[PDB]
RNA sequence: GGAGGGGAGUGAAAGAGUACCUGAAACCGUGCGCUUACAAUCCGUCAGAGCCCUCGACGUGUCGUGGGGUGAUGGCGUGCCU
RNA sequence: UCAAACUCCGUGAUAGCUGGUUCUCCCCGAAAUGCAUUUAGGUGCAGCGUCGCAUGUUUCUUGCCGGAGGUAGAGCUACUGG
RNA sequence: GGGGAUAAGCUCCGUGCGUCGAGAGGGAAACAGCCCAGAUCGCCGGCUAAGGCCCCUAAGCGUGUGCUAAGUGGAAAAGGAU
RNA sequence: UUGUGCGCCGAUAAUGUAGCGGGGCUCAAGCACACCGCCGAAGCCGCGGCAGCCAACGUGUUGGCUGGGUAGGGGAGCGUCCUGCAUCCGGUGAAGCCGCCGAGUGAUCGAGUGGUGGAGGGUGUGGGAGUGAGAAUGCAGGCAUGAGUAGCGAUUAGGCAAGU
C-alpha cells in the first residue's frame, strides 16, 4: 500500500512554526531555519533556567549589601552575625525586608552586631 | 504583622490572608497544616531568637493542587546528532494563611 | 516575587563632592557608585537610579607617583598615523574636567545604559557650581569598617 | 561582481520604499465655464484652449 | 473602447461564473495595536519598565493561585550537516 | 564532440573512492592498539563495547610475607674501552 | 627516552598518567586537551571547590608586622651597576 | 667584603595605546608572612516529580545505589496507509484545511470546541507495509535576492501639417 508522507510530516511542521511565533526574519516563516532556532532557544532555555537561580542570589547579596552599609555594616559581617545569632532568614527574605520594612533590618543589624565577637581579626 | 514561613526548602513572606503557592504537600484540599517560622514582624519589634520561632506557628488551609507551567527541555549538541526530549510539569500546592 | 521599580519609584538626590587634594582613582570609584545607584537597597541594574553628582575643585585632584609626566590619555582620530597622545599634566592645566571626566566615565558599564547615567554626571574646575538652586547634599568618602 | 548573500527582508523594503513617484500640484483654471484642476506649468496653454481636456 | 466589474437574476450554495470541488506552504499586499532615527544585534533566551486587549472580584479604578500581544533596558549567548 | 565519432543494447558496468540514509524515549557504552597482508586511507584475527547463558568475588584496593632483575645512583689495581 | 641542531604548535616510543575525542557547568579576558567539578527534571533555598572581594563585576578602598619608587607589579639572557 | 628580599640598565620594528582585560592603584587596589569573613558551579545538602538494577515484605508498596554520552548493542513506544473480525459516528454535515482552549515523560493527542468544506471516518484486537527527509553541487512545479537594476541588437536622421 502507498503511503502519502503529507499529514506526518504537516504535524511536527506545525508545531515547531507555532512554537516559533514571534521571531525576526526567516527564523518565523520557514520551517528549517525555525526548527534551528527552536533547538537554540530551548538550550538557552535550559541554561537560563539553571542561571536565573544565581542571578537572584546576586540581586539579592547586592540589595542587602547595600542596605547594610546604609547602617553602617558590610555585607560579609552582617552574614556573619546573622548565623551567629542563629537567625535563619535567607537572603530573598533579608532582600525584601531591606527594600520594604527598614526597621527590621535595622533591628536584624543590630542583632548581627550583637552576635558578632569582640575582636573579629582575632585568631579565635 | 507578618511573618517568614519555610517550607518545601524555601521561605515566603506571608501575612494573615496571603494566597502563596508551595511545593507539594501530603494534605487534602480544604484541610489546614501548621508550618514552622523563621521570623516573626509584629509592627516594631521583631521576633528572631529561635525558641520564640519554636513557640509559634502558621497555620493555613490548602485551597487546591495545581501545576506548573509545562517545561519543554530539548538536549542537543552538534556534529553530534544528539537530541533528547523532555517536558516536566512540577505539582504545587495552594495555600491561604488564616493567621499566624 | 523581588520588588522591581515603578514608573513613579524612582527618586534622585544631589550630590556635591570637592576634589580638593583626593586621589583620583578613590574619588572616581566613589562617584560611579553613586552614579550607578549602587548604595540604594532599592537598587536594580535595568533601571537607572542613581543620583546626579556634582565635582568641583576638578583642578585640585591629587595624582601619585610620576603619573602627572608618564601617563598619556590616547586618542586616534581613524586618520593614518593619527594616534594623540597628551600626559596628564597637560590635560589638567587645559582642561581640568576632562580628566576626572574620562576617569569617573571609565569606571561605569559601556552599555547604553551607562551612556544615560553619563549624562547625571556635572563637573566642574572652579570652587562652585551654577547647580545651588538644586541644593546639593554634600558628599564626603568614607569606609566602612568591619 | 555577484552578490555574496541574500538581502533580507528588511534591506530590500528599506531600499525598495525610495522608488515612488510624486504627485504633480495642481491649479484649478476656468475654461469653456466649467472649473477643473491643471498643472500650474499648463496654466497659460489651458487658457488659449491648446490643451485637450476630457 | 474592450478586458473586467457593480446591481438584477439561475442555483441548495456564485466562500460552485466555463481563469470554475476541496484551496495548504513559499511569495506579494491592505487595515489596526505595540515598538523603532546616540545606535556595533548567530537576531534568541532569562529578568523586565511602559502601552494595548481580555477573564473574575469588589466601585466609580484596583487587585488577582489570572491569561495574552508588543516590548525600552540589563545578564548570557561562536547557525545546521558531513 | 576525436590519443579512436554518435545511437541503442550487455547495463541498474565497476569503482578499497565521494556524497546521502527520514519518528521518539529508557539502559549500557567504546577505539584510534598488536600481528599479517601487492600492505599502509582497505581487510582478517586478537584487544576494548553490548545482549543472553553458565560460574560465583575468582576482579579490584590496602597491610604482611616469599621471589627474579642490573634501571636511577654509585664505582673501577672488580673487567672492557675512552 | 631516541632522531633532528636535546630548535620547533617537529617526529617516533614507554606510563592501572590525565583530559579532549564521546563532556555540559565555574575559573584562566576570549581560549577542545590547563585548574575545580561528571548535567535524571523543577525551585525567586543553603554550604562550598578552582578562582576572587576599589568600579566595570557578586563578595574586604579587611586587620597586624615589614619591603618596593621601579607603574616593579603588569615579558627575557650573558654581563654592568656608590 | 660575605649572603640574602626586593629593585636598576641589559630590553629592541614596522595599522592604533597594545607585554594589567579596561578604568585606574604606591593615601596599594603591589609583594612576603600570619589572622578573620564573605562571593563563588548543573559539585554536596533541603523540598517535590520520573526512571533502571537490586533487596524486603507483599499479591505492588517501601527502601538502598544508579540515571553526560559519539561509533555501537539491547528494550519499549508515537504517527500514516491498506486490510480480517467486533462495535460506534456521519447531508441534524465525514475527511481535508485554518484558529481558540487545553493535555502527555517523547515521538504527539483532544468521541473539546469555532470557521470553511461536502461524503466518507473513529475505536479495540490482530495481519501487511511503496510507513516518518534537512542536506545526496538530489528531481518536478511554484516563487523570492540581485532589481524595478543591466539591456531594449551597429557603424543613415529624422521633422512639420493633416487624417483615422
Amino acid at each position: 500500500a502507498r503511503v502519502k508522507r503529507a499529514l506526518n510530516a504537516q504535524k511536527k511542521r506545525r508545531t515547531v512554526l507555532k512554537a516559533s511565533k514571534g521571531y525576526r526574519g526567516q527564523r518565523s516563516r520557514l520551517y528549517r531555519k525555525a526548527k534551528e532556532q527552536q533547538l537554540h532557544s530551548l538550550t538557552y532555555a535550559y541554561r537560563d533556567r539553571r542561571a536565573r537561580k544565581g542571578e537572584f542570589r546576586k540581586l539579592w547579596i547586592s540589595r542587602i549589601n547595600a542596605a547594610a552599609r546604609a547602617n553602617d555594616i558590610t555585607y560579609n559581617r552582617l552574614i556573619q552575625g546573622l548565623k551567629a545569632a542563629g537567625v535563619e532568614v535567607d537572603r530573598k527574605n533579608l532582600a525584601e525586608l531591606a527594600v520594604s520594612d527598614p526597621a527590621a533590618f535595622t533591628a536584624l543589624v543590630d542583632v548581627a552586631r550583637a552576635a558578632l565577637p569582640e575582636d573579629v581579626n582575632a585568631p579565635s | 504583622t507578618y511573618a517568614i514561613v519555610k517550607t518545601g526548602g524555601k521561605q515566603y513572606k506571608v501575612a494573615a490572608g496571603d494566597v502563596v503557592k508551595v511545593e507539594k504537600l501530603d494534605s487534602e484540599p480544604g484541610a489546614s497544616v501548621s508550618l514552622p517560622v523563621a521570623l516573626v514582624v509584629d509592627g516594631a519589634n521583631v521576633t528572631s531568637k529561635a525558641d520564640d520561632l519554636a513557640k509559634v506557628a502558621v497555620t493555613a488551609e490548602v485551597l487546591e493542587h495545581t501545576k506548573g507551567p509545562k517545561i519543554r527541555i530539548h538536549k542537543f549538541k552538534n556534529k553530534t546528532g544528539y537530541h533528547k526530549r523532555q517536558g516536566h510539569r512540577q505539582q504545587l500546592t495552594v495555600l491561604k494563611v488564616t493567621g499566624i | 516575587p523581588t520588588y522591581t521599580p515603578k514608573a513613579g519609584d524612582t527618586t534622585r538626590s544631589w550630590y556635591v563632592i570637592d576634589a580638593s587634594d583626593v586621589v583620583l582613582g578613590r574619588l572616581a570609584s566613589a562617584a560611579a557608585t553613586l552614579l550607578r545607584g549602587k548604595h540604594k537597597p532599592t537598587f536594580t541594574p535595568n533601571v537607572d537610579g542613581g543620583d546626579f553628582v556634582i565635582v568641583i575643585n576638578a583642578d585640585k585632584i591629587a595624582v601619585s607617583g610620576d603619573k602627572l609626566t608618564k601617563k598619556f590619555a590616547y586618542r586616534h582620530s581613524g586618520y593614518p598615523g593619527g594616534l594623540r597622545k597628551r600626559t596628564i599634566g597637560e590635560l589638567l592645566e587645559k582642561h581640568p574636567t576632562r580628566v576626572v571626566e574620562n576617569a569617573i566615565i571609565g569606571m561605569l558599564p559601556h552599555n547604553k545604559l551607562g551612556r544615560q547615567i553619563q549624562k547625571k554626571l556635572k563637573v566642574y574646575a572652579g570652587p562652585d557650581h551654577p547647580h545651588a538652586a538644586q541644593q546639593p547634599i554634600p558628599f564626603e568618602i568614607k569606609q566602612v569598617a568591619q | 561582481a555577484v552578490p555574496k548573500r541574500r538581502m533580507s527582508r528588511a534591506n530590500t523594503r528599506s531600499r525598495r520604499a525610495q522608488w515612488k513617484a510624486e504627485a504633480p500640484g495642481l491649479v484649478t483654471v476656468s475654461v469653456a465655464g466649467q472649473q477643473r484642476k491643471v498643472p500650474r506649468r499648463l496654466l497659460k496653454a489651458a487658457r488659449l484652449g491648446l490643451v485637450d481636456l476630457d
